[PDB]
RNA sequence: GGAUUUUUGGAGCAUCGACCUGGUAUUGCAGUACCUCCAGGAACGGUGC
């Protein structure tokens, strides 16, 4: 099975996006499509050696995400 | 289908233009033809080479592989696909 | 009527001529600017042409800014903490304002990145050694009333008032 | 369908990606390399044919130089990794 | 209604300072010419100068903040938490003695 | 869904993959993450290379803008349409 | 000033049956009895204009004993 | 201004108010956890905004002795009176009522309908200050503390249950030294716990608790909290034993115990600070820890299932009829009529009755079709 | 939805834009890359190696 169906199915998350170029960004993911389109809101970005600033929407596309940091409390039996 | 900057960038054909390359290069032309994939073709560019140095070649072409942007002239902002 | 938020929000903001973001807000004779911190640092140009502003003061903290249009105005005295809100000032245009002393332009000496300034239709241009006065003040203003620096002005402000 | 799901799974348990099929047979951790030399050990609970794997309580290491580099690294309960920065994956670590 | 409220609270202390019940400051300020209409009990506005007025006597106690300071109300959370549950409990005893009250009437 | 669609013709910053900031008015996107951003300034920040020398970052407008999808990196909202 | 306002009847009351009663203490000129036209009930309130003021008076002061349906019906000057 | 007389009042008045806001809302009962914490949050930002009030009006007492020999003689009074009156004597020509006097704090103390908040509470949320996993003070987040400890032991041998029974513990031997990297993981551990106490009760008194937690330390923890039956006395800085009380004595103003050791009481003060407010933490809040363990343990114990179920929770009928047509009717007060039927069906109506007996005209059938004033007068006169 | 143009990886030197001084011709109606030339100083900055 396809791993976009599983993080098409988180809403009101709090994870944290870390992108190719030392960008990470951490909020509550919002919207996730097929193309793995993250539309989080209130967000807050920090990239490489620079100060974590605060947006009130983002939206991360697929290609420029590198890796994704889920909560805890996430089971992923049910989302598989 | 095709997309709507696709279709931006194919009804700006004629018109005076500025591709980017991905090297930091910024050729400025005015585009004959263009295609689906981001293939401009350009007369009358003013190749940059990221350093300033605009020299002036004939009958452009860049691919969309390494085109990073589009700048298009203004006159074709009241487009009717924009809305 | 006072400016606030819903006159900046309700203003008609656009690219300008010079090729940056500004914001028309003429005719509206505020006597007092405040609660401009409203544009987010969007704007790089800030008309505020046909104002009732008695003092240029209350001006927030903004990075994005380079351009303030202050012509049309009755603006006699100046404020003090000018170059702490807009570190990256480079346009002046102080135009048609009612500065009688030469005391009013040393706060105006406190912009760093200060390159162009308009003191034209002002009674302390009418007098003597004005010009003098603000070369020896702010050295970084390259152009003065649409006048660019010289070497002999230079020379004699360095030289007077010694 | 039946039949793509049956070969998929094939594909699975008998092609390249058979390692990671020993990721959810005995629940060991791999060892993945990525993109930005940060190597993360852990096991796979859920991959795909475009290698997006799964991590759950996995331990992400790298170099970072201040000289001499230290091995910073953390550690985190769930994360997800997907297959383009992927570069080398071990089934049996070392340690 | 701002200037006749800033008259009643003025009236109310002139006439808190007063060391009798009819030598006060008001009582002298009808005989001369001055027009209150708010002295007299008959007027809807005597209610509210007499509370004004119990409330200017009540902001001249040596508790109230003139010789002497507060520490259960302004340095103790605990004793506003048991005052507020003291009236809590008093109101819900008026509250069942109204209720006892119409079953008594019904 | 229709996420991207929501934010159309607003004053929308996308960071680049080089480093760079294009803040503009989104009017068109497509499925290859392409955006169309007219009176479009794009800000890129320089190195200061020395141990008192501030970073500057230098900015410049270019109207009209074609950014593909190969290059945007992630897209924030700035400001309202005018 | 020549209307009064009759309350406290019955749904089961009719506009003639109204007028008829109404006509016992002076020729009433109209009678408006508000309806909801969703459920073709009446309100239980109507409105009699009669010819002057002195009469709609002295019809709303001999109306203050009358009982329709058990119910009693007041009347007020409107 | 009257500071000793108007003011003094208007703070007992702003007290009395925020008194009986306060027992007006202990006296409202609470169905949710939430809606108790955001209500005791309320209550807590009220008792300091009285706190506060009652601070202010305090502090005005200087010129009060010095104005109590005026204000109480007999010999003045209404000559000031009068000056007053004649100064209060301006235009009264602003024709508007004031009922905000004593109205707009009974209104700031209360709460709306749709959302149960006061007026200077009106910004704050449960959101800002505890997290989802929390609930409102239900339970402890306690991932992030396991997977510091986890990356400071450098194993992957210490699961949470390991990890619980490792952190419950209070007085007994710890799991790593006290020398190492652990003190800066545990002062972490323990402002975490200082702030989840101080946010699970708003209502208590954080100032008070902590005076009494720093003269425990100071009082009883310094001088030998754990006694014996080395083993008669111990100190938690020098971890060093004691034959009895008089060497204890004499070794706690010793020169390594001062300063000239790496875990003296100099430089690890802090550390046995914090480990003691951690100690205090964990017995005043054990049963929320419990809870959170039991909450945890049965997370674990569950399926998939069950875990996402708990972590879950019209134009032709206007055209052909005639409507919409504007008609100008003079005769009663030149009002609009969207039709001609409905124009015709109000002629014979109340309204235009009442409008055309102003005039003094019947209501007849003649005047049926007239409009104007002029023309229902001729035709009035003309009969 | 994984195989060359966009979404599961290639992973001290060269040049341009300015800053300040003198001579020099054009006084001209357009939506434009750019925009006369020479000489002197610079202790201004970006890009790649």
């Amino acid at each position: 099975m396809k791993l976009v169906r599983f993080l098409m199915k988180l809403s009101h998350e709090t994870v944290t996006i870390e992108l190719k170029n030392g960008t990470q960004v951490h909020g509550t993911i919002t919207g996730v499509d097929v193309s793995m389109n993250t539309h989080l809101k209130a967000v807050k970005m920090t990239l490489k050696n620079r100060e974590p600033v605060q947006l009130e929407t983002l939206s991360i596309r697929g290609n420029n995400i590198r890796y994704f940091i889920l909560p805890d409390s996430l089971p992923l039996d049910t989302l598989l | 289908s095709i997309g709507v900057p696709i279709k931006v960038l194919h009804e700006a054909e004629g018109h005076i233009v500025t591709c980017e390359t991905n090297t930091g290069e910024v050729y400025r032309g005015k585009l004959i033809e263009a295609e689906d994939n981001m293939n401009c073709q350009m007369s009358n560019i003013t190749v940059t080479y990221r350093d300033g140095r605009v020299a002036q070649l004939e009958q452009v072409y860049i691919r969309g592989s390494k085109i990073r942007f589009l700048i298009l002239p203004d006159m074709l902002k009241n487009a009717p696909m924009l809305k | 009527v006072k400016l606030t938020a819903e006159l900046i929000e309700q203003a008609a903001q656009y690219t300008n001529a010079v090729r940056d973001r500004e914001l028309d807000l003429r005719g509206y004779k505020i006597p007092v600017i405040e609660n401009l911190g409203a544009t987010l640092d969007q704007f790089d140009a800030i008309d505020f042409s046909d104002n009732e502003i008695r003092k240029l003061d209350g001006f927030p903290l903004l990075r994005r800014l380079k351009t303030l249009l202050v012509n049309n105005n009755r603006i006699c005295r100046i404020g003090e903490g000018l170059d702490q809100a807009l570190p990256c000032l480079t346009e002046l245009i102080l135009t048609n304002n009612s500065l009688v002393e030469l005391g009013d332009l040393d706060p105006l000496a406190s912009l760093k990145s200060l390159t162009y300034l308009s003191i034209l239709r002002n009674p302390v241009t009418n007098k003597k050694h004005y010009r003098l006065y603000v070369i020896y003040k702010v050295p970084q203003v390259r152009v003065l009333d649409f006048q660019k620096v010289k070497l002999k002005e230079r020379q004699e402000a360095e030289k007077m008032f010694k | 369908p039946e039949e793509l799901q049956k070969r998929e799974e094939e594909e699975f348990n008998t092609g390249p990606l058979s390692v990671l099929t020993q990721s959810v047979k005995n629940n060991t951790q791999v060892l993945i390399n990525c993109r930005n030399n940060k190597k993360l050990l852990g096991r796979v609970k859920a991959f795909d044919r475009h290698c997006n794997m799964v991590l759950e309580n996995v331990k992400e290491m790298w170099t970072e130089v201040p000289s001499k580099p230290v091995n910073k690294d953390r550690y985190i309960s769930k994360m997800f990794l997907r297959g383009d920065s992927v570069i080398v994956v071990l089934r049996n670590p070392l340690i | 209604s701002a200037f006749d409220l800033d008259v009643v609270k003025l009236t109310a202390q002139f006439v808190a300072r007063n060391g009798r019940q009819f030598l006060t400051q008001l009582m002298q300020k009808e005989q001369r010419n001055y027009q209150f209409d708010f002295l007299r009990p008959q007027h809807s506005l005597f209610n509210y100068f007499t509370k004004l007025v119990e409330q200017y006597t009540k902001i001249l106690i040596p508790p109230k903040g003139l010789f002497s300071k507060l520490k259960k109300e302004a340095e103790n959370p605990r004793e506003v938490l048991d005052q507020v549950c003291y009236r809590v409990e008093w109101a819900k005893f008026q509250e069942r003695e109204r209720k006892k009250e119409e079953e008594e009437k019904e | 869904s229709s996420k991207m669609l929501q934010h159309i013709d607003y004053r929308m910053r996308c960071i680049l993959q080089d480093g760079r900031i294009f803040i503009g008015t989104f009017k068109a996107f497509d499925k290859h993450m392409n955006l169309i951003l007219c009176d479009c300034d794009e800000f890129r920040k320089i190195k200061p290379k020395n141990s008192k020398q501030a970073e500057r970052e230098e900015k410049r407008v270019l109207g009209l803008v074609l950014l593909r999808g190969e290059n945007l990196v992630s897209m924030t909202v700035e400001g309202p349409p005018p | 000033d020549a209307t009064v306002y009759v309350g406290g009847l019955d749904e089961k009351v009719s506009e003639p049956l109204l007028w008829e009663l109404f006509l016992q203490a002076g020729p009433v000129v109209n009678t408006h009895m508000p309806k909801d036209r969703v459920t073709g009930q009446h309100q239980g309130y109507g409105f009699v204009e009669f010819l002057s003021e002195e009469d709609a008076d002295y019809a709303i002061k001999i109306m203050n004993m009358i009982k329709l349906y058990g119910k009693p019906i007041r009347v007020n000057k409107a | 201004m009257e500071t000793i007389l108007e003011q003094q009042r208007r703070y007992h008045e702003e007290k009395e108010r925020l008194m009986d806001v306060m027992a007006k809302e202990m006296l409202t009962k609470k169905s949710t956890l939430r809606d108790q914490i955001n209500s005791d949050h309320r209550t807590r930002a009220m008792q300091d905004r009285y706190m506060e009030v009652s601070g202010n009006l305090r502090d005005l007492y200087d010129d009060k002795d010095g104005l109590r020999k005026e204000e109480l003689n007999a010999i003045s009074g209404p000559n000031e009176f009068a000056e007053f009156y004649n100064r209060l004597k301006q235009i009264k020509e602003f024709h508007r009522k004031h009922p905000n006097e004593i109205c707009v704090p009974m209104s700031v103390e209360f709460e709306e309908l749709l959302k149960a908040r006061e007026n200077p509470s009106e910004e704050a949320q449960n959101l800002v200050e505890f997290t989802d996993e929390e609930g409102y003070g239900r339970y402890l987040d306690l991932h992030d503390c396991y997977l510091k400890y986890i990356n400071l032991k450098a194993s992957e041998k210490l699961d949470y249950i390991t990890y619980l029974s490792i952190f419950d513990q209070l007085f007994d031997i710890p799991k790593e030294r006290k020398n190492a990297e652990y003190k800066r993981y545990l002062e972490m551990l323990l402002e975490y716990l200082q702030d989840y106490t101080d946010r699970v009760k708003p209502l208590q008194d954080q100032n008070e608790l902590f005076g009494k937690i720093q003269a425990e330390f100071e009082k009883k923890w310094e001088n030998g909290t754990f006694p014996g039956w080395e083993e008669r006395a111990q100190r938690l800085f020098s971890t060093k034993g004691k034959s009895l009380e008089s060497l204890d004595t004499s070794l706690f103003a010793k020169n390594p115990k001062s300063k000239g050791t790496k875990r003296d009481t100099e430089r690890n003060k802090d550390i046995a600070f914090l480990e003691a407010q951690i100690y205090e933490y964990v017995e005043i809040l054990g049963e929320q820890r419990h809870l959170t363990h039991e909450n945890v343990q049965r997370k674990q114990a569950r399926t998939g299932e069950e875990r996402e179920e708990e972590e879950e929770e019209p134009y032709w009928l206007y055209k052909l009829h005639g409507l919409n047509i504007n008609y100008n009717c003079e005769i009663c007060g030149n009002y609009t009529y969207r039709g001609p039927k409905a124009f015709q069906r109000h002629f014979a109506e109340w309204r235009h009755a009442h409008g055309m007996r102003c005039l003094g005209i019947p209501n007849t059938a003649h005047f049926a079709n007239v409009t104007q004033i002029e023309d229902a007068v001729s035709l009035w006169a003309k009969l």
